[PDB]
């Protein structure tokens, strides 16, 4: 239920440092 | 470089997970990577010594 | 403390002529140095609208968008545009506390029943007290407005800080 | 498909010698997904090589 | 019982302590929110459109872009005047110069100084501090009166003898100093110029007649602006580039909202008449009890 | 050495047209390029993209539980 | 020990005012102090490095 | 690149530097000035736009999974 | 079920794309 939500949530902040 | 990095908004660093954005933006010195260990005042004094 | 409530009641007072709402504020040593605070005389505010010019001008457009013509007799087209720029700024209230102080403790030495959700201990070195008045002519507030601080010294120099009105009212407007 | 992109990560990005593949190293078959998820930085092969080296360091520990 | 409004306002207390920033991310400031303010009882809404934010950032781009498009139009005028004279620039500044020295290096140093000056443009520069006295209250009237006074007829003997008598060989310019070798662009400085009457050239000095000596040094270049929109680019050797700073590519209201000169408002310790010696400042400090 | 007292008729040449042409090349390569005002606009745009990215991350965090 | 790579070196500026006693006069002073981050102190020139 | 002086004959100098500015420097110091002056001085943005579009594709395929989960 | 959060995610994401 919610662990799928966290495993799809955690990759969103995985893209900030390579962007800006 | 330009603005004082005061709060905990910018510094972040893990280990074992192998954050390749941290390894790729190493020369990008604006999001610095603290060791997530606030040095206590006794070892701070002894470090200054 | 004794300066914010005046313009609060005064913007409640003159709500018939101009449709103004207050914004009380305090500023630390990060904004300006202490020698810039110990002699500071007055503060000015401007409400620059979103896709427009200001709120002190005419409602639809004005004649002062012409090219500057590279001369001296019409370098500003006459002093009426100077009077217009004197008109578009209004004067706010002002208070200076040149002692280091705890803000929650300073309001607690007054009768202010502060109830914070977290003990945010803010400790700066001096307290200027002022109230920007941002306005909305209609009763509905556009979140793309811009507020313009103006801090002037007795010498005459100034540092215009300015900011949009979206990060200001993203939470307390939604907290109504 | 995914096979060509995995050969691009293995042979063109990492420059690992060709006696190594996805079947002779388990953490390769683990982390090829996270290498292929990152589309950029393929000019920056050094960060991917160092991430590979630190991952094979952290895997074969004794903790 | 009748409870006053200030009693409920004092017993109210602030709800929460917010803190915001500016656009440039330079100044944070802390904002209170009282509960018994009349801001709650107005019943207002909030429509944060996206294209309104787009046009607001467009207007902000214009407001920042005023002085920088002025500087780029300045640089276009430098290159235009350097082309339209064919590169044979004149000397307009009094300096003893040699002939037995290769001037191949000084042109390259002047180009490098132009590039390094354009690297370090700033809001504290030549043209803005030259424009601020022009942007004043009575500068237009003084300018047209100086125009009418510079253009007078021949002095008749009738008005020479019995009429009223008649009334400025020193000018207060502004300058940007670029140091090419050590790479320290000095942003904005006052300078005072005159016609050295042995010849028809200029001499620059400080506030004490110091006779500014950078022009001897080949390591530096300078930019001079006057309050009559004059433009003097100076490389060493006393040779200059003279032009007019343009303003046709700028809005009038942009110049008004950006760097308008301020006229005073009355306060304590200030004379009701103007143009007098003032008393001491208020200076409420943390050294004295507030008496 | 020995020098020359200045005047208004002593001029300096366009230096053999081998640096004037290079100066016009500098003019034409700095005509279309960086304009020194949009740099701060990029700075505030990067700040805005970062704060909205943290906004979206914290929102999907507090609604993903 | 490539589990803990650290980062590149970076020099780092600190602006800190004085205490609440030396700030009596000159309240604008900021101790512009330079420190060095993720480096080491060295007395011998490394030959293969 | 020599200049065109109006006065034909060179004029002697004894002025102290307070009185007048002179250019007395030789060639070697100007060679030092050229050495110190010559050496003293994007597509990735649109690529980040394209990577943002790839992230749009990523969120819409995970939303297709969200509808079909 | 979960129409709301992802639909407003589409709205704020394409509003975010209007910055650049």
């Amino acid at each position: 239920l919610r662990q799928l939500a966290q495993s799809v949530q955690d990759t969103i902040q995985h893209m900030r440092f390579l962007y800006l | 470089d330009r603005q004082p990095l005061n709060p905990a908004n910018i510094e972040a660093r893990h280990h074992g997970v192998s954050d390749v954005p941290r390894l790729g933006a190493m020369d990008a010195d604006e999001p610095l990577f603290v060791d997530d260990y606030r040095a206590t005042d006794d070892e701070w004094t002894l470090q200054k010594v | 403390m004794e300066t914010h409530l005046y313009s609060d009641l005064a913007f409640e007072a003159r709500f018939a002529d101009d449709e103004q709402l207050p914004l009380h504020l305090v500023l630390d040593q990060e904004v300006l140095s202490n020698e810039e605070a110990e002699t500071l005389r007055y503060v000015y505010y401007r409400n620059v609208d979103s896709a427009g010019r200001s709120t002190g001008r005419a409602p639809g457009g004005d004649e002062d968008d012409a090219p500057a013509s590279d001369d001296a007799e019409d370098a500003v087209g006459g002093d009426r545009a100077f009077d217009r720029e004197r008109r578009t700024w209004q004067r706010a209230c002002f208070r200076v506390l040149p002692r280091p102080l705890e803000l929650l403790d300073y309001l607690r030495q007054s009768g202010l029943t502060v109830t914070l959700e977290k003990e945010q201990r803010v400790r700066m070195f001096y307290a200027v007290f002022t109230t920007l008045g941002l306005r909305c002519p209609d009763n509905r507030l556009s979140g793309a407005q811009t507020l313009h601080l103006r801090l002037v010294w007795p010498d005459g120099s100034y540092r215009d800080w300015e900011f949009l009105a979206r990060d200001l009212l993203r939470e307390e407007m939604e907290a109504n | 498909k995914r096979d060509e992109k995995h050969r691009h990560v293995v042979n063109v990005v990492l420059e690992l010698p060709t006696e190594i593949s996805e079947a002779t190293h388990p953490v390769l078959a683990t982390m090829l997904s996270k290498y292929t998820r990152m589309s950029s930085l393929f000019n920056d092969k050094c960060a991917f090589k160092l991430d590979l080296l630190r991952m094979v360091a952290v895997s074969r520990t004794r903790r | 019982d009748e409870v006053a409004r200030t009693d409920e306002w004092k017993g109210a207390g602030v709800s929460r302590l917010r803190e915001v920033w500016d656009v440039q991310h330079r100044v944070r400031l802390r904002v209170l929110w009282y509960v018994n303010s009349f801001w709650r009882s107005r019943e207002l809404s909030y429509d944060d459109h996206e294209v309104e934010l787009y046009r607001a950032l467009d207007a902000y781009r214009a407001r920042i872009a005023v002085e920088y498009v002025l500087i780029r139009a300045v640089r276009d005028e430098i290159y235009a005047v350097l082309r339209r004279d064919g590169g044979a620039l004149p000397q307009r500044f009094a300096c003893h110069v040699s002939r037995n020295m290769s001037w191949r290096v000084v042109w390259e140093l002047c180009r490098h100084a132009l590039a390094l000056w354009m690297d370090w443009a700033d809001v504290r520069s030549c043209i803005i501090k030259a424009l601020t006295p022009r942007l004043s209250r009575g500068a237009a009237a003084a300018a047209q009166r100086a125009r009418r006074q510079r253009e007078r007829s021949a002095p008749k003997p009738q008005e020479l003898l019995f009429g009223p008598r008649n009334e400025p060989a020193e000018q207060t310019w502004y300058a940007d100093v670029v140091r090419c070798v050590r790479a320290q662009v000095d942003l904005g400085v006052e300078v005072r110029a005159a016609r050295c009457p042995r010849t028809g050239l200029w001499i620059v000095r400080d506030r004490r007649g110091r006779l500014r000596r950078w022009l001897s040094q080949p390591e530096v270049c300078v930019l001079y602006v006057t309050p009559d929109l004059d433009f003097y680019w100076v490389l060493p050797g006393g040779f200059a580039v003279s032009s007019r700073v343009t303003l046709h590519g700028l809005a009038q209201r942009a110049l008004r909202d950006r760097f308008q000169n301020f006229e005073a408002v009355l306060a304590r310790g200030m004379h009701v008449e103007a143009g007098r010696q003032e008393p001491e400042t208020p200076r409420v400090s943390g050294r004295r009890l507030p008496f | 050495a020995v020098f020359f007292e200045p005047h208004e008729e002593n001029v300096l040449r366009c230096p053999e047209r081998v640096l004037r042409r290079l100066l016009e090349d500098a003019a034409v390569t700095m005509r279309g390029g960086g304009w020194r005002e949009d740099v701060l606009m990029d700075r505030v745009r990067k700040r805005y993209l970062r704060q909205e990215l943290r906004d979206l991350g914290h929102r999907v965090q507090t609604y993903c539980e | 020990a490539v589990q803990f790579v650290g980062e590149h070196v970076k020099v780092l500026e600190v602006r800190a005012p004085l205490d609440h006693a030396q700030r009596q006069g000159l309240p604008d002073f900021i101790s512009r102090q330079h420190v060095l981050y993720n480096g080491c102190c060295v007395v011998t020139a490394p030959k293969t490095l």
